[PDB]
RNA sequence: CAGAGGUGAAAUUCUUAGACCGCACCAAGACGAACUACAGCGAAGGCAUUCUUCAAGGAUACCUUCCUCAAUCAAGAACCAAAGUGUGGAGAUCGAAGAUGAUUAGAAACCAUUGUAGUCCACACUGCAAACGAUGACACCCAUGAAUUGGGGAUAUCUUCACGUUUUCUGUUUUACGCGAAAGCUUUGAGGUUACAGUCUCAGGGGGGAGUACG
């Protein structure tokens, strides 16, 4: 069965803190322990074990990105940029 | 504290302060060049 | 015994992989 | 007088009555 | 002033910015960098609203080719414009008045073109999307 | 009081003068290229020729080549309710480094016989023309100096290539240059400066 | 589109082998007539294989698609690497 | 009661949703473009009385070289054409 | 170098260390004039600079394949101008609130100078418009003359593809019987209805209270 209606993650903490600071967290918390995509091994592998060490246990490898995500909006644009440039 | 004492919890002179003061003197809001929340664009911060 | 198997195909591979470029390069200088 | 006008006195009365209900309640 | 003959001429520019509120008549060279005399519809006329009257414009022009003369130039190139910009593009009613008064005084016309600005995509104009409430 | 002095592609030279070095240099002149070229075809009487001080001799001021472009008036001139406009921008080394930028503006006419009220092409077609425009001006403008590219665009040889070699696509009204600006300049060179002038007229 | 036709074709009526040991037992027993790789590869992995191709002069085709997407056009739900087609 | 079978402006049954509106050339208010009422005019810089004097005193311009005009499109406001 | 601005007229402003004006340049943010129209595209809301790129959509051509697979809808779902809300950017122009001039018995307004939120972007909400053709979707018949957009078939001109004539399919407009209280509609109906039956579906029952109260 369905445990929470709406508090999902967040329901570790009672009556606690406000609403709107709850759910400003819980977005970040929840793709902080999902699992994300790896572009090598193609498979959702990558985990996070500190605040921006992202570890595939697939490949056995680590990468540098994102506090609570594996990759940052900001980085999609420096990648596309050096893509181009490598390609002229 | 410059800030500290009176019956009611309160700072008696502005807070805005110079910056020759001398050490000790220096609390507060340091050589502002404004104060108060700011409309419409925020510009650079610094010298 | 992996690391091992692995290393010593890197090793030839890329050995080849030098000798031939710099092979090339002769060739087309002279 | 203007629907509009009176439409927006009827959003004001009400707006008062919630508030009025929400305080007595 | 130059070393030229008497029958040679020497060229200038006149810039005619002709708005509703005033009238300028403002003789450059043809860099435009230096300014020779710059004279306003305002500078003759104690009201407001004859500033741009042609009549006020005329009085600039012939002061204009008094100092000219001096200086050493007989031949003016006309450059007239309006406000342009997204505001109106029609010239106000001292251009007509000011180019005349220079012919008339003495000044060899040259070549006359139209250089009010135009925009290819503007931006909003003032009043509201109910224009002015006249 | 100084003297400007044009390049020797034009004939009549000492079109100006003006009223301490630093300053006077990087000043653009203007000029109708109907009183340069002394012609009476009374079509280069709507072009105006900008030149730019690169250096000062004497009382002589020496210029080279800036832009040129259709007056005003002749422009607004060649517009029709009913047909199609097309506009083409075109970027162009020469070969000495001057990188310019083109801008050509064609249209359309109907035909002897047509009996349509409109002559609108087709979007197909405009594109076509449009590549074969900026096919041509790069190729021949990229070949040549800064001199013979300027003999080109006023004496008005270019253009009637394109109008020749694209009509079969699209039967055109007019086809014209509308603006010609230099967008990059190459390093200072005083030997290639004198070189364009040749030998230059005098000053009192 | 081609390349996916023919495989699914070969899948359908013919013998293929998955798997990079079974793809190099299949060169060294010469029952292999054409070898297929994803773009994904670790360099040295694809390299021994590249190599085997050419000095058994057996042709090789690269997939320009990711190991998923060689499985999907396979019609799996598994990942793929490599691909030996034995008989056709 | 329908004034008007186009309802002012050329716009059919249902052909188009909306036209990007522009400003009046008199008091700037927006109209649809369809709905302004469009002229383009194209008239002399200098009347006869001033045109005869500047031609007299001008070397370029004469019986042969005519002197340059003012092209311009104008759209107006319904109310802005009536009163004009 | 002695004013510029603004107005019916002025005052609201700004300017001798100097405005307004003229030339070239630099920065940032919006926007792509004219051509632009009883034109084109989209289910509607909506959509105009060029080049490269991704997935689509309609019409046309066909002696290709399939064989009733369809029309319209409670419940349910998706999109939806502007204004407005939250969190991060951006801030050129214009500009609710406000401020200072005008006007007026009076001006809180209309006019002038400014000016914050807004206006622009990404993500998440809102779900309303004279959201109008004030005209639900599908199918059949129907008179005349215009045009015009896209494709196809047959048989007078121009340059080294465009155009002319006649048919044709799809769109898109202008100008008879019949109908209507009239205004008016009219191959794309508001026609074919007391001579009243092609199919489905959403609303209305004199005017206010009122799209209000309670849930
Ligand atoms: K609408
Ligand atoms: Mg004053
Ligand atoms: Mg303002
Ligand atoms: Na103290
Ligand atoms: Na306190
Ligand atoms: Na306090
Ligand atoms: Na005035
Ligand atoms: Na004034
Ligand atoms: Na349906
Ligand atoms: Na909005
Ligand atoms: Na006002
Ligand atoms: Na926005
Ligand atoms: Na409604
Ligand atoms: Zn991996
Ligand atoms: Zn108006």
């Amino acid at each position: 069965a369905k445990r929470t209606v709406k508090m999902g993650v967040m329901g570790r903490y009672g009556t606690r803190y406000g609403a709107n600071p709850r759910k400003r967290a819980k977005k970040l918390e929840v793709s902080q322990h999902a699992k994300h995509f790896c572009s090598f091994c193609g498979k959702f592998a990558f985990r996070r074990k500190a605040v921006g060490i992202w570890r595939c246990d697939g490949c056995s490898k680590t990468v540098a990105g994102g506090a609570y995500t594996l990759s940052t909006p900001n980085n999609s644009t420096v990648r596309s940029t050096v893509r181009r440039l490598r390609e002229l | 504290h410059p800030h500290g004492g009176g019956n009611h919890q309160h700072i008696g002179h502005p807070s805005t302060v110079s910056r020759h003061s001398p050490p000790g003197q220096k609390v507060g809001l340091i050589a502002a060049r404004r104060t108060g929340r700011i409309r419409g664009g925020k510009a650079v911060k610094g010298a | 015994h992996d690391q091992v198997r692995d290393r010593v195909v890197r090793a030839f591979l890329v050995e080849e992989q030098r000798i031939v470029k710099q092979a090339l390069k002769e060739h087309s200088k002279m | 007088m203007r629907p509009k006008w009176h439409k927006k006195r009827i959003k004001r009365l009400k707006l008062r009555r919630r508030r009025m209900r929400q305080r007595s309640k | 002033g130059p070393n030229v003959k008497k029958g040679d001429l020497v060229y200038g520019v006149v810039h005619i910015f002709a708005s509703f509120n005033d009238t300028f008549v403002h003789v450059t060279d043809m860099s435009g960098r230096e300014t020779y005399v710059k004279v306003t519809g305002g500078m003759k006329v104690k009201a407001d609203r004859d500033e741009s009257s042609p009549y006020a414009a005329m009085m600039a022009a012939q002061d204009v080719v008094a100092r000219c003369k001096e200086c050493g130039i007989n031949a003016l190139h006309v450059k007239m414009r309006a406000v342009g910009g997204v505001r109106t593009k029609s010239p106000g009613p001292g251009a007509q008045a000011a180019l005349r008064a220079l012919a008339r005084a003495g000044m060899k016309i040259g070549r006359i073109e139209d250089v009010t600005p135009i925009p290819t995509d503007s931006t909003r104009r003032k009043g509201s999307r109910r224009g002015r409430r006249l | 009081w100084y003297d400007v002095v044009a390049p020797a592609n034009f004939e009549k030279r000492q079109f100006a003068k003006t009223i301490a070095a630093d300053v006077l240099r990087g000043r653009v002149f203007e000029a109708n290229l109907a009183d340069l070229n002394q012609s009476a075809g009374e079509e280069e009487a709507y072009r105006k020729v900008r030149f730019t001080v690169q250096e000062v001799q004497g009382r002589n001021l020496l210029t080279q080549f800036h832009s040129m472009e259709v007056t005003t008036d002749k422009m607004a001139s060649l517009l029709r309710k009913w047909c199609t406009t097309m506009e083409t921008t075109v970027e162009v080394k020469t070969a000495d480094g001057y990188t310019m930028r083109l801008f050509v503006v064609a249209f359309t006419k109907p035909q002897a016989n047509q009996q349509s009220r409109n002559c609108y092409a087709k979007q197909r077609l405009v594109k076509w023309l449009r590549m074969r425009i900026t096919k041509m001006i790069k190729r021949r403008l990229s070949k040549v100096q800064i001199k013979e590219a300027v003999s080109l665009l006023t004496r008005n040889v270019l253009s009637d290539a394109l109008v020749r070699r694209c009509n079969p696509i699209l039967p055109l009204r007019e086809l014209r240059i509308r603006k010609v600006r230099v967008v990059r300049t190459p390093k200072f060179d005083a030997q290639a400066l004198l070189s364009a002038h040749g030998t230059i007229p005098a000053s009192v | 589109d081609t390349i996916n036709a023919k495989l699914q074709l070969v899948m359908k009526s013919g013998k293929y082998v998955l798997g990079t040991q079974q793809a190099l037992t299949t060169l060294r027993q010469g029952r292999s007539k054409l070898v297929v790789i994803a773009n994904n590869c670790p360099p040295i992995r694809r390299a021994e294989v590249e190599y085997y191709c050419t000095l058994s002069k057996t042709p090789i085709h690269h997939y320009s698609g990711n190991n998923l997407d060689l499985g999907t056009a396979c019609g799996k739900h598994f990942r793929t690497c490599v691909l030996s087609v034995t008989n056709v | 009661t329908t004034k008007r079978r186009n309802h002012g402006r050329s716009k059919p049954a249902h052909s188009r949703g909306r036209v990007k509106p522009i400003h009046c050339f008199n008091c700037g208010r927006l109209t649809p473009k369809d709905k302004a009422v469009g002229r383009f005019v194209v008239r002399r810089m200098l009347d006869a009385a001033s045109a005869r004097d500047v031609a007299e005193a001008s070397p370029v311009y004469g019986a042969n070289f005519p002197m340059p005009r003012l092209y311009m499109k104008q759209r107006f406001c319904i109310a802005c054409a009536i009163h004009s």
